[PDB]
Formats: C-alpha cells, structure tokens, sequence
C-alpha cells in the first residue's frame, strides 16, 4: 500500500 | 464561520 | 461548481490545542486539524484523504470532514483522525 | 481545494469519486484494498451511489475509469451527527476494484502512530477551488 506507480509531483 | 465539507 | 481535474495541496498538521484557538470546543479527540497555511479543503472534498508520508509510504492520517463555511485559507480545516478510528476499520473488515 | 494545484494524472491512485445516480460528484473517498473504500459518514452514501476509481478529469470521456457498485454502507456506530465527530464510513464494493498503475490502496496507520504538528502532509480532491 501507499506507493503510487506514477509518482506525485508536489 | 464553521461549515461541513 | 467543482473543477474537472483532480487537485492537490500540501499543508501542515496542527495540534488540537492550537486548533482550539480557532474552533473552540467543537474540536474533539477524534478530529485532527490541518491548514491555515494559504490553502484549504472545501465543499466536495469531504470524505477525501489527508495523507502523510511515513517510512516511504503514503498513510491515511485524516478524512476531510468540515471547516470554514467560506473555505478561508487562514483557518484550519478539520479532518477525521484516522488513528482514533482504525481499530473500528479493522474490526469491520475482519467481520465482513 | 482552494489555492491548490492540478495533480499529475493517476498519482493519487487511491482517490475515488463518489457520485450519485445523476453523475454528480458529491464526496471523495480512498481505496484501502480492492473491496473497501473509506469516506466520511456525513457524506450520506447509499447503495444507489457509485464509486468511481481511476479518474483524473471528470470532464473526459476517454479515461479508462472503473464505476463500482456499493454492496453495503458501514457507518461507524460512534458517529455523532450533531458534532460531526467520528466522521467515518466504510463502503464494501459489490464488485472488486481492479488494481493497476492508476488504481491502488493507501496505507492505514497503527492506532499508536504519531503524526506531529508541523508535519507537512497532502490532501486531494475535486472540491470547490473558489467559494
């Protein structure tokens, strides 16, 4: 859980 | 003032 | 009128004691505040996540609940505190 | 979200949209596994509402979204509608979500996890950007 395949850019 | 989201 | 595309915002967590300066006795133990930083959750965000990165993984810390009726960005939003509700979540999942 | 920014499509894979039968988005939610979604109890979800997963642009007709039916609504028995305390509801899906690059679960914390004031976190959603 909690590890997106597409990384968020903040 | 307060309010539901 | 909600936006078409998914929005995001980073914001700091506050302590319930400091949050009480804004909301008084309305803040309960099962609540956690965040914001008052120039951004704000608003109508339609309710039920959504407030996630914090712990040990490299995004963890659900809060559920958008309520806040300023005008979504003021200088007032903290109030979220359901997940740590106080997780035991119920696990009992529910185990029995259904 | 007021003063937020557009997210990278699919970067918040657990984010779901709760829509009524008319297609109106009324609340958000988070997938915690293939069969369960966590949302707010005050959203007043019913089994007639739909969970939409894998969505980024609600105005798009070309996204491969998943419209999931709700089997049961589990409102936390401690929910207090007068104070909006213990504002949580679990939704068991009739049909399991299919996890992919754009659809997956968020982690849940341990009851004793500590998240200090001052920590910078993130919130997402399709809520109003201006009131």
């Amino acid at each position: 859980c909690g590890v997106p395949a597409i990384q968020p850019v903040l | 003032t307060p309010g539901v989201y | 009128n909600t936006p078409d595309r998914l929005q995001q915002a980073s914001l700091p967590l506050l302590s319930n004691t400091n949050c009480k300066k804004y909301w008084g006795t309305k803040i309960k133990d099962a609540m956690i505040c965040a914001g008052a930083s120039g951004v704000s959750s608003c109508m339609g965000d309710s039920g959504g996540p407030l996630v914090c990165k712990k040990n490299g993984a995004w963890t659900l810390v809060g559920i958008v609940s309520w806040g300023s009726s005008t979504c003021s960005t200088s007032t903290p939003g109030v979220y359901a505190r997940v740590t106080a509700l997780v035991n119920w979540v696990q009992q529910t999942l185990a029995a259904n | 979200i007021v003063n937020g920014e557009e997210a990278v499509p699919g970067s918040w894979p657990w984010q779901v949209s709760l829509q009524d039968k008319t297609g109106f988005h009324f609340c958000g939610g988070s997938l915690i596994n293939e069969n369960w979604v966590v949302t707010a109890a005050h959203c007043g979800v019913t089994t007639s509402d739909v969970v939409v997963a894998g969505e980024f642009d609600q105005g798009s007709s070309s996204e491969k979204i998943q419209k999931l039916k709700i089997a049961k609504v589990f409102k936390n028995s401690k929910y207090n509608s007068l104070t909006i305390n213990n504002d949580i509801t679990l939704l068991k899906l009739s049909t399991a979500a299919s996890f992919s690059q754009t659809v997956s679960a968020v982690c849940l914390p341990s009851a004793s996890d500590d998240f200090a004031a001052g920590t910078t976190c993130v919130t997402t959603g399709w809520g109003l950007t201006r009131y």
